[PDB]
């Protein structure tokens, strides 16, 4: 049950060589299994299938090449359906061979969509050329350039023909596609006329300067038409060619997208089963293998049938049995997952993995988590803000999986969306209790304080004129009192001048109970790791006096606050005792004899008791532990000196450092009081100057600066101290909570499956 | 693992008895040009009969 | 457990010295081929020499 580390099995399997692969398959289909390597010399020339993985590796490669070039053709791969791996014979020569195909096809392809597209756009250009050359030893060039090149063009010819070059120019009836990138240029047609070769070159070399074409044209305009009547036949037959090379180009780019789902599948079960083959342990007679894997304490019988399987999927006879292992290593740590607990077993995982049968953070974890953060963000308007955007990510889920996954970002806050509303969920649980949204209470609750006719009895009426000219405190004394009260706070603590004091009193206290709450589950917790375990000693000498401790010192200090909140009252306020100081105190052993009374009967002796017993504790937990392991190893015919330094430390921070955490959990508080001024604030100086004595400047003005206020909530505490009570829920979680039980440490499970392809 | 370890045996008895197998029909094989001659002499025997007969 | 896994080696132990019998019948069936070839190279050799001489 996920309350603990999933039950496992080390299994060792025997295999005959050709129903090996087979096997291999099966167990990487079936997917619930992970292999424990027995060749510590497996290496790229060393490991047994050396020529079949590396084979495997190229195809992977040439796999890669083909689905790249079908991708820069942005025709769509066909992602879908499932299919065998290729059998044990070596089919893979045919499949290597469909790759040379392929690419042979796909490199002819381009050059002949190129040689095409490119010959189909330089008969156009000799078409425009012939019809503006028409018009018009000796020598003369035509060709092409884009018209802005013109100015530069003609004084660049009147320079190297030095004040000589007869030239004319037009525009292109429309601007031509380029061959590579697809672009519209507004190219022009040129002639240049001259004498001789040693103006030819220098014409040329200043087209080639501007990256102009030249084209051959005949010496007449009877045998340009000619020409012009041989270019309008080329490119019609240039036309059909390339009609027909982009017939052939779709077959073979929409074959290959469609076989390429197949090899892919293929290439990737060839190259994991022959990579987990390579685990297996041969001697130097050997023909057949030996191999052993973990799998789950529920499927042990499932491997076995995937191995039955394997054989008669093949030639072989031999059934290929197996057996549970004893003198096991550690197995690797699992637990199931769905959408809503996925998330909170992340964030255990990342701080670390538990021991085999280990307690689970998780499932205490998916309301611990959410509570602390509600603690720490109890604004009922963030509340609703918070719930709004994750209540979004979950309604538009069947859209969202289908959008961009490269906001990494987006893809974060939607990964956590389920997590998310249960944190805002129980932020609007806190902030109701807590009477805030927006540092603003609801007037929902009703009044436990005192209207002004309650003070006209005598006892404080001074209150009922002094009220007229200065500042005045209500007492809460009886009679004036409405006395005990059923709601959250108290609506008259959002306006008091006073309140931050009654708040934080609340706060403060608050944080210490959360965290001894916390700090008991969490040995509480211990107590049942070291139950699923089975192990008297870590019960007798571990838990017992650690409960023991913290429960002498945790105990009466919760005790205190408690009978201090019953026994006490506000007649009682002058001269009452402080919480802290009689924990002090007591821990100190050191009632001052004066002052500040003792708050119950015979409560000296009981301080001396408490703290007298917690330190009689500690004893135990630093030496009777390592000695009785002492002699339980020394009888057993292990080091004491490792063990008394590793229990020594472990004590100090379950004595001590349990003390301090108490301490620890004030980050509660701090945070809440954070949050709740950066909202007073944002209020005080934006919200409030919204409201004017006119309606069309009141309205205009609360427009903008809601605005302004609402783009400044969001940045400041809905993102920013969002993501620190977030850390810091998960602070107190990760250790003043998880360190006094989740030991954290093991193996991932990562099972060899075909699953990851 | 002692199942290993005798599976380890069989398996090199098996590498044995087949090697076993090409060294005595290899000693068998090297026999056929002596088998051979007595089909010779009869070859012989039929042309020395059948020349006679021509005689 | 133990035993299940002893009588599969068993058949294991057994299946492998038996692929090494049929493989034996295999180096047989191909040496009997070769013996018969080399056998008639001689006798056609020597058998067309008697032929040229008578």
């Amino acid at each position: 049950e996920l309350f603990r580390s999933e039950e496992m099995t080390l299994a060792q399997l025997f295999l005959q060589s050709e129903a090996a692969y087979c096997c291999v398959s099966e167990l990487e289909e079936l997917g619930k299994v992970q292999f424990r390597d027995l060749n510590p010399d497996v290496n790229v020339f060393q490991r047994k299938f050396v020529n079949e993985v590396r084979r495997c590796e190229e195809m992977d490669r040439k796999l890669r090449f083909v689905e790249k070039e079908i991708r820069k053709a942005n025709i769509p791969i066909m992602d879908t359906g499932e299919n065998p791996e290729v059998p044990f014979p070596r089919d893979m020569i045919d499949l290597e061979a469909n790759f040379e195909k392929i690419e042979n096809e796909l490199k002819e392809i381009n050059t002949n969509q190129e040689a095409l597209k490119r010959n189909f756009l330089e008969l156009t250009e000799l078409k425009f050329i012939l019809r503006k050359t028409q018009q018009f030893r000796l020598g003369f060039v035509a060709g092409v350039i884009n018209r802005e090149r013109i100015p530069t063009f003609e004084r660049m010819l009147w320079r190297v023909c030095r004040g000589n070059v007869f030239l004319r120019q037009a525009e292109i009836e429309n601007p031509l596609e380029d061959p590579v990138t697809g672009d519209y240029v507004h190219k022009s047609v040129f002639i240049i006329f001259f004498q001789g070769d040693q103006l030819k070159n220098r014409v040329k070399k200043i087209c080639e300067g501007f990256r102009a074409s030249l084209y051959p044209c005949p010496e007449t305009p009877q045998e340009r038409k000619e020409m012009a009547s041989g270019v309008n036949t080329r490119i019609d037959d240039l036309q059909m060619v390339l009609n027909q090379t982009e017939d052939h180009r779709q077959r073979v780019l929409q074959a290959a997208a469609k076989n390429i789902r197949v090899w892919f599948i293929k290439v990737r079960k060839m190259k994991a089963i022959y990579h987990t083959l390579n685990l297996c342990n041969i001697d130097v007679t050997q023909k057949c293998l030996i191999a052993e894997v973990w799998c789950p304490v529920t499927d042990l019988d499932s491997i076995q049938f995937a191995l039955r399987r394997g054989t008669e999927h093949s030639g072989s006879t031999v059934p290929s049995i197996l057996n549970r292992m004893q003198t096991n290593q550690t197995p690797p740590t699992y637990n199931k997952t769905n959408k809503f607990t996925h998330g909170f077993q992340n964030i255990v995982d990342a701080y670390g993995i538990g021991t085999y049968r280990e307690i689970n953070p998780a499932p205490y974890t998916v309301i611990t988590f959410p509570f602390l953060f509600a603690v720490m963000f109890g604004d009922f308007g963030h509340g609703i803000l918070m719930t709004l955007f994750a209540v979004w990510m979950v309604l538009r889920e069947s859209r969202i999986l289908s959008q961009k996954n490269e906001n990494e970002m987006f893809s974060m806050v939607f990964s956590g969306r389920y997590i998310i509303l249960l944190m805002g969920l129980f932020s609007i649980y806190t902030g109701l209790i807590y009477n805030d949204c927006f540092s603003k209470s609801l007037n929902i609750f009703g009044s436990s304080w005192s209207v002004r006719p309650m003070f006209t009895i005598g006892n404080w009426t001074e209150e009922t004129l002094l009220g007229s000219s200065v500042l005045q405190l209500n007492p809460a004394i009886p009679g004036v009192f409405g006395g005990p009260y059923p709601f959250g706070i108290d609506p008259i603590w959002n306006i008091a001048t006073n309140k931050l004091t009654f708040l934080n009193s609340f706060k403060m206290k608050m944080s210490v109970i959360l965290g001894i709450i916390h700090m008991l589950f969490g040995v509480s917790l211990s107590l049942f790791n070291h139950i699923y375990f089975k192990k008297p000693l870590n019960i007798y000498f571990g838990f017992i006096p650690e409960i023991i401790f913290m429960s002498s010192l945790f105990g009466y200090l919760v005790i205190l606050i408690f009978y201090k909140w019953t026994a006490y009252d506000a007649h009682s306020s002058r001269n009452a005792p402080s919480l802290l100081i009689h924990f002090i105190n007591m821990f100190l052993f050191s009632y001052p004899e004066s002052g500040n009374a003792m708050l119950y009967s015979g409560q000296k002796g009981i301080q001396c008791f408490l703290i007298v017993v917690a330190m009689l504790c500690v004893p135990w937990m630093l030496l009777f532990k390592p000695l009785i392991l002492r002699h339980q190893y020394l009888r057993k015919k292990f080091d004491f000196g490792d063990t008394m330094v590793h229990q020594a430390i472990h004590t100090i921070e379950y004595c001590l450092g349990c003390i301090s955490n108490t301490a620890s959990y004030l980050r509660l508080w701090a945070l809440s009081l954070a949050h709740a001024q950066l909202s007073e604030v944002l209020w005080t100086m934006v919200i409030h100057i919204g409201l004017h004595v006119r309606s069309l400047a009141g309205g205009l003005g609360l427009f903008f600066i809601f605005a302004a206020f609402a783009t400044l909530t969001v940045a400041i505490l809905l993102i920013m101290e969002g993501l620190s009570a977030f850390l810091h829920a998960l602070r107190l979680h990760w250790v003043e909570f998880q360190n006094k039980f989740y030991t954290g440490t093991g193996f991932k499970f990562l099972p060899f499956s075909f699953e990851h392809i | 693992s002692q199942g290993i370890q005798q599976l380890l045996q069989a398996e090199k008895r098996a590498a044995e008895k087949v090697s076993e197998a090409r060294k005595r029909k290899n000693r068998r094989l090297k026999q056929a040009k002596e088998e051979a001659q007595a089909e010779i002499e009869q070859y012989r025997l039929q042309r020395e009969k059948e020349f006679k007969a021509k005689e | 457990s133990d035993a299940d896994v002893q009588k599969q080696i068993k058949h294991m132990m057994a299946f492998i010295e038996q692929e090494a019998n049929e493989k034996a019948e295999e180096i047989d069936a191909k040496a009997e081929e070769e013996f018969n070839i080399e056998k008639g190279r001689l006798v056609q050799t020597q058998r067309l020499k008697i032929m040229e001489y008578y």
